[PDB]
């Protein structure tokens, strides 16, 4: 069957990094590809091309991630931090977190990703202590889960409402809670006549 | 009294540490290391592509350094030897050893894609060409720094009696011409923390840093921490610094509300309307060997009155008035220096004559919201007079418009006499 | 196959010889660009060196031939070699 | 005293907190399961532990009675931060080790290695049935009739016999039902 | 359920996957025939992950 | 002089202007196994093309006669070849039969070129040279070398080469004489192919902390044999240690904190990863010094313990689990009674990496563990050909354990080398017990035919650790000269002898008038002529000529031959 029973009803971490890869991102880049008005062209289909064929090195610009990261594999690029990712951020987040129990914090749809991402291909450009900035999101990671739990306690036919949850996070439970959801309410149906 | 200290451009003391950077630039940073007498220099480039990281011991301990795109100029002080090192490599680091009198220190070196430039503390301005053939020697008032920017030279005399004075000139292969000559340099110098006496240990003047613009204007930014352009600086007649931004404002702004201290905008380039440095959040005002990623920050005319904002605030909320009036200064500055580059130098990229006409586009729409906020205060002269100032008549078609909006009448007549002045 | 009969019914041999028609069939024509048989793990990285699991001798390539010598390691771009890897010469 | 406890509770909680390898912070994810599983006790190995800092491996090996009680401690505080959401309970952790360093004969052993922390290996020929241990006890005072309690660890204790508000000698008394206990073995090797 | 195969959408982008291919293969002529290949590898990155997605959703269907 | 050390950087470019293209691979770079520097620097030059991302191909050798039919079976595609540390005294140009006209293209005008271009960074220093000057498709990346000793040698050469009659005659024969006498000289490594690496990384600003470490580890792995030569470049390892060492000083322990520092290291086994008592026990210079290999010095090495004040149950405990006290003063112990043993050049401050809380190790410990893993890391011909699969096998394990991330690897190793080193030590004091070694006034030979341990001795590495463990003793030995040293295995399977011939050493810490002379070894250009005269058959197909192989019978004849030789 063309496609295997693993990723039938959901996608794999890997599907979720690409779908993450396919953002945009600030950089500094180290090469200076504008030409002056005083030659090899990106071109490309899927993304913006103007950009990149304007690159002025130290000159803060976007690209898509995959790009930034292949550059990032050379000297020639420089990933800039996104804002989110800042200790100042994270605490922030945390002290939200505590303040609401109920609720789940507004992080970035892609933020668990997208940190591992930077931290394992982008430990130069945190400005912040990286050490600190991992061991905040791991405490944000076991905070997030413990609120999962608590609103799987409350799992109902009716429906559910995750709210900030992050993709990630939605990916990892989306089997379980969806199996037990399709239980339930077949459960129910078959009770009414 | 005051002592005459070799400076380079954002150079940066030794420290508690046995390594510190000789200089840094947009091109890149050269930082030296102690290492068993013999010091150990390595030349670090920004941009890859464009050249390639050496390092090399030197002996002569040089302190002082000057980086551009074509080579590097080290030389040592209190020694008078100077080196340079062409980046392409194509030609032999030429050296050689100035005449140093009894304290003769050099101040500053400069380096020029054709001529070399060395200053004494002294002020026995030394001229010398990319081989080390010298040109000639004069005496002016000493130069501490010595920033040179394409064929730009741009030269901070100072004295004991002289006082500040700046003398900007460009050499060029040919029709040398001196802009200005010791001219007054209107900027604050430090009031006389450790670390701030030892920065200014190792930068008496407490110059920040010093060099051109992105398209080469003259910047500088001294202790007060304001970086000053020379506005028209091509010509002498109406040249004039404006404070395109006061750091101190800016990070109090960003840290919202808070007076922070550590932070320590270390400046390494002005890029247009942008500048390229690094915020040192540490004691020392300057940064660490592993340097950081340089942070950018959009230029600023400084028109916030810190009780406003207080006020307001009680993140940072600014009046939409008070935000309009400094962006439409910001903006008529940005044209006015763009326009003079763009017919004085015409444009290494196109897109500045689009970025023009998008300033005067927001230029005329920041004259609208100040017209709408003098609209609301009746104002019909003020708002008229903002209307005169106008540069777009379709935006004078809208500040008509919005005067018909206002219910001013009176108003609406007059902005239909300047259309009809205008299409004149 | 797109890239043990006994213990297949005669039937079942039949039906998938048929479907094997089929997907060369479906890869053949209209969106023969994409190899559907192709791997559907997201291409994350663009170069990859590998060492050769098995030898097998040199081996062609669009613009290269791949010697295959037991123990001797590759630096070439994943989707040269992919179908190299899936056959198992390939590792890492 | 009690603030150069609380400083080791303290040391011991950052290590379980912050002792990371390659992107992992091991201990916590594995406090974390065991919770998960509500199996209350956390495994430590001691190259781990010296790694994250000789000192505090040091000061455990000088007086592992009182030192692996804070740890203990520190365990259980971790579990409550990183199991139970705060402003928004668990028994004693057990603390599991693992040298892997050399070993002693059992013959070998000997007035040298009283209080040391000992590592070697047998046959076990025996085993008894489990028994109860008071971790925390419920206690009245006979006379006054003064409520108290006690939380004893199973290291290195006897019921109060002053009143803390003559009673009596031993005025205070065991409340079985309010007290808790948890069970232990005995052991033979050869 | 299956969803509408929306079919002008991937006509455009199998039209353009093709020539872009083609094109990549011409600039590949032309090397072997500035000459920084990074611009190169970004093309061959894109294409793989764009056919990439293409598969997925083909074989899905 | 053919490939200086100033245009490294240009061979570099030149190698990358004719083989970059992403198309297809076009560079080759053949390494010779069994050099822990070779591996080395074959990292480094594989991470520099990572970064320069051009695609190449790794093939590791073990013998001359494999490099040969690897090159016949080359494609013409391929015009990079890399040579780590082989080939540089053969004529290779004549040992692969390589023709400048089947390559010869594009030679236009006074300028050549050729389809094909064969770098090598073989440093032994008896510089072949026919390479140096007769090739043009060889291309060998010279220290200096040539420039600075066979100035003379070039103008005798070329001279040479000129002569194309009394004054022909009185010409000639003292040119031919000045290369005979720049050959018949024996091999003695030159300087680290990682040192010459890294320079040229250094010309191309590549380096980094990763770079440095691994040149650190290729330099003091040929510290061993060659300690001059690691004395003469430990200064620049330093220099370059201070130079890329980060301004934090005392920066709280993290797991990402990575630091290499330098400090003590002391000239023992395996120190962080084994008890005192067995680092001593097992370190080479102890042993030579207090005869550990007798019983008496197992008593004198108690007694020093009791020195020490240390409880010699201590001194068991495994190194990690040391009390703190010990382990912190440890130094003053050591700077206290090693004189009164004469074990004070024990003393050495060296290079150490460190990584997070996981641990440190020593450059010295871990060329140790690395030399191990390439040594176990697991129809004659066919056995030698599983053989030599199997260190080629263990070469890639090795390549593997330079990762960080395979810690898992780098312990295995360590585990291997203990193993090792305590079954050397044995083999080593049980020769000695039975006087195997016999003073034969040419060499003292020493022909093995114990069954334990020789099949680990059928690895060359495995004879070199004992002859180095016996050399190290005898040198120690001041009663004994430095005669050459004679190591034979017999192969069961195989029934062959594997012929070592060791080159003797002045003591470690000798460094007196003499000592700074280097006694360069004749053991393979005996060997060769004794074969060439003889036809015993032997194997000289291993690129390091001082070992090579025999037959079970062949060797008492050629052994005689080789008393009987006079090149000794
Ligand atoms: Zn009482």
């Amino acid at each position: 069957m063309s496609l295997p029973a693993h990723l039938q009803q959901t996608f794999s971490p890997e599907e979720i990094q690409f779908i993450v890869e396919n953002e945009p991102i600030k950089i500094f880049p180290r090469i200076t590809t504008r030409q002056k008005i005083r030659h090899t062209r990106w071109q490309l289909i899927t993304t913006d091309d103007k950009a990149l064929n304007n690159m002025v090195a130290m000159r803060s610009t976007e690209v898509v991630l995959w790009i930034a990261l292949l550059l990032k594999q050379q000297s020639k690029c420089s990933i800039v931090a996104p804002q989110w990712l800042t200790t100042k951020e994270l605490d922030r987040k945390i002290q939200y977190e505590k303040t609401h129990p109920d609720r789940f914090s507004e992080l970035p749809w892609n933020w668990l990703v997208l940190a591992r991402i930077l931290f394992n291909k982008a430990k130069d450009d945190f400005h912040d202590p990286i050490h600190e900035l991992r061991g905040k999101i791991q405490d944000l990671r076991e905070i997030r889960q413990i609120k999962v739990l608590k609103g799987l306690k409350y799992l109902n036919e009716s429906h559910l409402q995750l709210d900030n949850l992050s993709l990630l996070e939605i990916n990892e439970l989306r089997p379980f809670i969806t199996e037990i959801m399709d239980k339930l309410r077949e459960i129910h149906t078959a009770s009414l006549t | 009294k005051f002592r005459y200290m070799p400076f380079s451009p954002a150079g940066t003391p030794f420290g508690f540490t046995d390594r510190r950077y000789l200089t840094m630039n947009e091109v890149g940073y050269v930082s030296t290391v102690k290492n068993s007498e013999q010091y150990s220099i390595t030349v670090s480039f920004f941009d890859v592509g464009r050249f390639r990281e050496y390092h090399f011991e030197d002996l002569f301990g040089y302190d002082l350094c000057f980086l551009n795109e074509k080579g590097t100029l080290f030389g040592q002080s209190k020694t008078g030897q100077i080196q340079y090192r062409p980046h392409d490599s194509i030609h032999s680091n030429w050296t050689k050893i100035i005449p140093l009198q009894a304290g003769e220190r050099i101040t500053s070196v400069a380096a020029t894609p054709v001529r070399v430039i060395v200053g004494t503390s002294l002020g026995y301005f030394r001229s010398f060409n990319q081989f080390g053939v010298p040109f000639a020697v004069e005496k002016t008032s000493p130069i501490v720094a010595l920033t040179a920017q394409n064929y730009r030279v741009f030269s901070v005399h100072y004295s004991q009696f002289h006082g500040l004075s700046y003398s900007l000139s460009e050499l060029g292969t040919s029709s040398k011409r001196y802009y200005k000559r010791e001219c007054p340099l209107p900027m604050s110098l430090p009031n006389i923390k450790d670390a701030n006496l030892d920065y200014y240990n190792f930068n008496p003047m407490g110059i920040k840093s010093l060099f051109f613009s992105s398209y080469g204007d003259p910047c500088i930014f001294g202790s007060d921490n304001t970086l000053l352009l020379l506005s028209k600086w091509r010509s002498p007649e109406e040249s004039k610094w404006l404070p395109i931004l006061d750091s101190n404002m800016e990070i109090w702004k960003m840290s919202g509300g808070k007076e922070t201290t550590d932070i320590h905008v270390w400046p390494l380039a002005l890029a247009y309307d942008t500048l390229n440095c690094i915020l040192v959040k540490g004691k020392h005002i300057w940064p660490e060997f592993p340097l950081p990623l340089p942070s950018e920050m959009e230029i600023r005319m400084p028109v916030f009155v810190k009780s406003k904002l207080l006020e307001e605030n009680k993140e940072i909320q600014i009046p939409v008035s008070m935000a309009a009036e400094e962006e439409y200064l910001r903006s008529k500055v940005l044209s006015e220096l763009l326009t003079d580059t763009l017919e004085n130098d015409g444009e290494m990229y196109g897109n500045e004559n689009e970025v023009l006409a998008a300033l005067n586009g927001a230029y005329d729409k920041a004259l609208l919201r100040l017209f709408a906020s003098a609209c609301s205060d009746q104002n019909v002269e003020k708002a008229l007079s903002l209307a005169h100032e106008l540069k777009q008549d379709r935006a004078l078609t809208a500040a008509v418009k919005i005067s018909e909006r206002a219910e001013l009448p009176s108003l609406v007549k007059k902005i239909n006499n300047i259309r009809e002045a205008r299409y004149e | 196959n797109g890239l043990d009969t006994n213990n297949l019914s005669h039937q079942e041999q039949e039906y998938l010889k048929e479907y094997c028609d089929l997907i060369t069939d479906l890869k053949s024509g209209d969106l023969v660009d994409i190899d559907l048989s192709g791997s559907l793990v997201p291409p994350s990285d663009v170069f990859i060196d590998v060492r050769v699991l098995k030898d097998a001798g040199e081996i062609q390539t669009e613009y290269g031939v791949f010697n295959l010598i037991k123990d001797s390691q590759f630096f070439v771009r994943q989707s040269d070699v992919e179908r190299l890897i899936q056959q198992g010469y390939l590792q890492k | 005293n009690d603030d150069d406890n609380t400083e080791i509770i303290k040391s011991f909680k950052n290590f379980i907190l912050e002792f990371r390898l390659d992107s992992q912070f091991i201990y916590r994810d594995q406090l974390r399961n065991n919770i998960l599983v509500k199996n209350y006790s956390l495994t430590v190995n001691m190259e781990h532990l010296i790694g994250y800092n000789e000192d505090i491996y040091k000061k455990l090996s000088d007086e592992p009675s009182d030192i692996i009680p804070l740890f203990e401690t520190a365990i259980t505080q971790v579990a409550k931060r990183i199991s139970i959401l705060s402003r928004a309970s668990l028994p004693t952790f057990q603390l599991i080790l693992n040298s892997n360093a050399n070993q002693i004969p059992l013959r070998d052993l000997d007035s040298e290695h009283v209080s040391k922390i000992v590592r070697l290996s047998g046959i076990i020929i025996s085993t008894s049935v489990l028994s109860s241990r008071a971790t925390y006890l419920s206690i009245m005072c006979r006379n006054c009739r003064h409520t108290t309690s006690i939380t004893i660890n199973n290291f290195n204790v006897s019921l109060p016999r002053s009143c803390l508000s003559n009673c009596g000698p031993d005025p205070y008394i065991i409340i079985h039902e309010s007290s808790k206990f948890i069970d232990q073995q005995f052991l033979k090797l050869q | 359920e299956l969803l509408p195969y929306p079919h002008q959408l991937m006509k455009r982008l199998l039209n353009r996957i093709s020539m872009q291919s083609q094109l990549i293969e011409n600039i590949s002529m032309g090397f072997l025939d500035n000459e920084s290949k990074l611009p190169l590898l970004c093309m061959e990155t894109e294409l793989e992950r764009l056919k990439f997605v293409i598969r997925s959703y083909i074989r899905c269907r | 002089m053919y490939y200086g050390i100033s245009q490294f950087s240009e061979a570099y470019n030149k190698i990358l202007r004719n083989s970059s293209s992403h198309s297809s691979c076009q560079l080759v770079i053949f390494v010779s196994c069994l050099n822990i520097d070779a591996l080395c620097a074959t990292k480094m030059l594989s991470l520099l093309f990572k970064k320069q991302l051009v695609q190449s191909q790794i093939v590791p050798i073990f013998g001359y006669s494999e490099l040969r039919r690897h090159y016949s079976q080359l494609d013409d595609n391929i015009n990079s070849l890399l040579l780590v540390g082989f080939g540089g005294v053969i004529d290779l140009e004549a040992f692969l039969e390589i023709d400048p006209q089947e390559y010869v293209i594009d030679t236009d005008s006074g300028e050549q070129s050729f389809r094909r271009d064969i770098y090598v960074l073989d440093a032994h220093r008896p510089w072949n040279l026919d390479n140096i000057f007769g090739s043009q498709i060889i291309q060998c990346f010279d220290d200096g070398t040539v420039d600075d000793t066979l100035g003379e040698q070039k103008e005798a050469y070329y001279k040479l080469l000129e002569l194309d009659r009394k004054q022909r005659k009185k010409q000639i024969h003292e040119y031919e004489g000045v290369l005979e006498e720049y050959y018949s000289q024996g091999t003695t490594v030159v300087n680290s192919i990682s040192a010459q690496i890294y320079s040229l990384l250094s010309a191309i600003g590549e380096t980094n902390l990763s770079n440095l470490w691994l040149n650190i580890l290729g330099t003091t792995s040929l510290d061993i044999a060659y300690a001059q030569v690691y004395n003469r470049l430990y200064p620049l390892l330093q220099d370059e240690v201070k130079r890329l060492t980060p301004s934090s000083r005392n920066s709280v322990k993290t797991p990402d904190t990575l630091t290499l520092n330098i400090q003590p290291d002391y000239y023992l086994f395996l120190l962080r990863h084994s008890s005192l008592y067995d680092s001593f026990y097992y370190s080479n210079y102890v042993n030579a010094k207090l005869s550990l290999w007798n019983e008496n010095g197992k008593k004198r090495l108690h007694k020093m313990f009791a020195r020490m004040g240390i409880p010699l149950s201590t001194a068991q405990e495994t190194w990690l689990y040391m009390d703190h006290s010990i382990k912190r003063e440890l130094g003053i112990i050591f700077d206290k009674n090693l004189d009164r043993y004469g074990l004070q050049d024990i003393i050495r401050d060296g290079f150490v990496r460190t990584l997070g809380y996981r641990g440190s190790i020593s450059a010295s410990e871990f060329v140790e563990a690395l030399t191990a893993l390439l040594e176990v890391g697991n129809n004659s011909a066919q056995k030698l050909t599983n053989l030599r699969k199997r260190w080629v096998s263990n070469f890639w394990l090795s390549w593997d354990a330079l990762d960080d991330r395979k810690v898992e690897l780098l312990n295995r190793g360590i585990q291997l080398a203990q193993d090792l080193q305590r079954a050397i030590f044995n083999t080593g004091v049980a020769i000695l017990e039975k006087k195997l070694i016999k003073h034969l006034r040419i060499y003292r030979l020493c022909v093995l035919q114990d069954g334990p341990d020789l099949d680990l001795y059928r690895n060359p590495l495995t004879l070199l650790r004992l002859g180095n463990w016996l050399i190290e003793c005898c040198a120690e030995s001041e009663d004994k000269q430095l005669l050459p040293m004679v190591l034979a295995s017999i192969d069961e399977n195989t029934d062959t002898y594997l012929v070592a011939g060791l080159t003797p050493r002045y003591p470690r810490g000798l460094d007196t008038i003499h000592t700074k002379k280097p006694i360069l070894n004749n053991f393979s250009m005996a060997f060769q002529q004794i074969t060439a005269e003889t036809d015993a058959k032997v194997r000289i197909d291993n690129f390091e000529s001082s070992i090579i192989e025999i037959r079970r019978e062949d060797l008492s004849p050629f052994l005689e031959k080789l008393t009987l030789s006079g090149l000794l």
